[PDB]
């Protein structure tokens, strides 16, 4: 049992000092979400762009495809692409038609 | 690096970097972090995140080893960042309130206008503050926003603990006639974490006694010197001996 | 790319590739993503300051530019001087930078050079100030008659 | 707003301005409207049929007064030879971005053609130029859809 003890604790230093430990993902989940959120407010600076040409190529100023919320804060602006994909491929579609 | 403090606050831009160095999983918990720290002013130098962003963007280049002349300040205010980070841990305290009592410390039994502390009797509160929200169970959500807000009644806490809504009507009632340091009052008898704790050791004596909280009124009634004035008779201790 | 957006726009103090993207106590882990990051603001901001040009041709005479010169810097005619430039070697006629005469370097002895100054040509009076303080070269075309 | 007057500006005063109203060239009645109700402006080019001395060119500005939902840019253009110009330097459909003046309907606007450095008495280099001009032409490309 001390064999096992010390065992545990190497097992526990292994996971404190590797390199792909706890405070990389803490890093790399901390820095990532805060470009990943800087990079929401340009993508849809573009899907907005792309709705200016769409309602300048046809006529109409009340027709908007690009709508609040496609960032949840509340779970990390998760989908937030998955949602502006789906709005590229409204303004396409009722572009074609 | 290229912050404009009109576009955005400090303490919610810097909370994701914060929160990648202190080994935070949320960074919501981070800007309590900073919120609190400033609050403090840890260290020699009394420092607040915006004193330790003017020394960033000045004074410290990444990756030289050399002596600052205000960089064991910095060094102070960033012990004290993980300090927070350990009480938070330790605690056990959930996400939502632990902004409650960096932002209204009052409501959980501080002084008005004072900045928390992480004293040893503030620590020991903040665990039985996380206990008692883990005892309501899945109704604790229901109770942290009407104790967030002003709305927290003894029918709804009393839902969420299983309890008869008139044990703690009557506890409540038991609190209020009674002289405690500091006073239950009507309007914070479920607002303040103070007077809920109060109120609850009325409900814990109780049920000890197996008694109603009018039964623990009409013992601690039989006081000696509190009766100095108006002494019980033998029929009041007769009643209460029943 | 930075100094192709430093060039198509005047503006030399605007930095968007900053340092630090490779942290090497990480092992430059998220060094693309930042880099990925800052290249969408180069082009966030280039949508932003992108113009219609206001494109405009201007021919310029030399003999004209030579000829109607301010009498203290010496005016000519181009085609008198250059006859009797190339027939001796050692002519020079002009001053200032609105000269005309033969080259300094080494191999540039036996060439006769035309030179004009860019203020002197007076472009920048042709339209008013109101439409646009950039006024910058697209393209020289020369006519050799 | 068909007159034809000085700039009332600053840098604007010895510059020649002709303005014509859109609704007063009366272009939707050309086709009958069961064709369609949506009609704009692809292109505006300028012809200036003038004697100008060769290796002497013109120099003009074709404006719209609103700036409203135009890119930025679109609403001037250039004129520098006069002959069945556009203000680019090579025209392009294909091109992605939209032309100068392109989305404008055809019914309203005020559309203004300025020659910068017009007046004799104030000396400007497009005095003689204008003596000579006979007619503004105007190259409208537009949609019916």
């Amino acid at each position: 049992l001390k064999t096992q003890q010390e065992q545990t604790q190497s097992q526990l230093a292994f996971l404190q000092r590797k390199f792909s430990n706890q405070a990389l993902y803490n890093w790399l989940r901390g820095r990532l979400a805060a470009i990943y959120f800087q990079f929401y407010d340009l993508a849809v600076a573009r899907c907005l762009m792309a709705e200016q040409a769409y309602r300048w190529e046809l006529n109409d100023d009340s027709a908007r495809f690009i709508k609040p919320g496609a960032w949840q804060g509340t779970y990390a602006g998760l989908l937030a692409g998955e949602t502006l994909m789906l709005s590229l491929a409204q303004m396409e579609d009722a572009h074609l038609k | 690096q290229g912050f404009d403090k009109d576009k955005a606050d400090l303490l919610h831009v810097m909370a994701p970097y914060i929160a990648a160095t202190l080994q935070l999983s949320s960074e919501n918990v981070a800007h309590s972090v900073l919120l609190w720290a400033d609050k403090l002013q840890p260290g020699d130098g009394a420092m607040t995140a915006e004193k330790f962003w003017d020394w960033l963007n000045t004074k410290y280049t990444p990756g030289s080893s050399e002596a600052v002349e205000t960089q064991e300040h910095i060094v102070q205010y960033c012990q004290a960042l993980a300090q927070l980070e350990m009480v938070y841990h330790s605690t056990g305290i959930n996400e939502n309130a632990f902004r409650l009592f960096v932002t209204k410390p009052e409501m959980f039994g501080a002084a008005t206008g004072a900045a928390p502390a992480h004293d040893a009797l503030s620590l020991i509160m903040l665990t039985r503050f996380a206990d008692w929200v883990n005892a309501l169970g899945e109704k604790a959500s229901s109770v942290l926003a009407a104790f967030e807000a002003n709305s927290l009644t003894a029918e709804q806490l009393a839902d969420a603990m299983n309890l008869d809504a008139n044990l703690l009507l009557q506890a409540s009632i038991q609190a209020q006639n009674h002289q405690h340091l500091p006073p239950v009052t009507p309007e914070n008898a479920f607002s303040c974490w103070t007077s809920i704790n109060t109120i609850l050791q009325w409900v814990n004596v109780a049920q000890q006694l197996n008694v109603a909280p009018q039964g623990v009124s009409a013992l601690v009634g039989l006081d000696y010197i509190q009766s100095m004035k108006e002494t019980p008779t033998y029929a009041q201790w007769e009643n209460a001996a029943g | 790319a930075e100094q192709a957006y430093r060039w198509e726009l005047n503006d030399d103090s605007a930095r968007f590739i900053k340092p630090g993207a490779w942290q090497g106590t990480y092992a430059g882990l998220l060094a693309g993503e930042t880099l990925m990051l800052s290249l969408a603001q180069m082009e966030d901001a280039h949508l932003k300051r992108d113009k219609r040009a206001l494109e405009v041709e201007r021919t310029v005479s030399l003999a004209e530019v030579y000829a109607g010169l301010p009498k203290d810097n010496g005016p000519f005619s181009l085609a008198q001087e250059i006859d009797k430039l190339v027939s001796q070697g050692s002519g020079s006629a002009g001053s200032g930078n609105n000269n005309l005469a033969f080259g300094a370097g080494t191999d540039t002895k036996t060439s006769l050079q035309a030179s004009v100054s860019f203020a002197d040509l007076k472009i920048r009076e042709d339209y008013p100030a109101s439409l646009g303080k950039i006024r910058r070269i697209k393209q020289i075309s020369v006519t050799l008659p | 707003n068909n007159n034809l007057a000085f700039g009332a500006g600053t840098d604007t005063k010895t510059s020649l301005q002709a303005s014509v109203s859109f609704a007063d060239l009366k272009i939707r009645e050309d086709y009958p409207a069961s064709l369609g109700k949506i009609r704009r402006i692809k292109q505006i080019s300028v012809t200036l049929p003038a004697l100008l001395g060769p290796y002497q060119d013109v120099q003009a500005i074709l404006s719209y007064g609103d700036k409203a939902g135009l890119a930025n840019g679109c609403e001037a253009l250039a004129v520098s030879h006069g002959m069945n110009d556009s203000g680019q330097f090579q025209l392009d459909f294909n091109d992605g971005k939209f032309l100068p003046f392109e989305g404008i309907a055809i019914d309203q606007g005020t559309l203004t053609l300025s020659f910068p450095n017009a007046s004799m008495p104030e000396k400007g280099k497009q005095a003689t130029m204008l003596k000579t001009l006979n007619d503004i032409i105007l190259h409208i490309r537009y949609t019916i859809k």
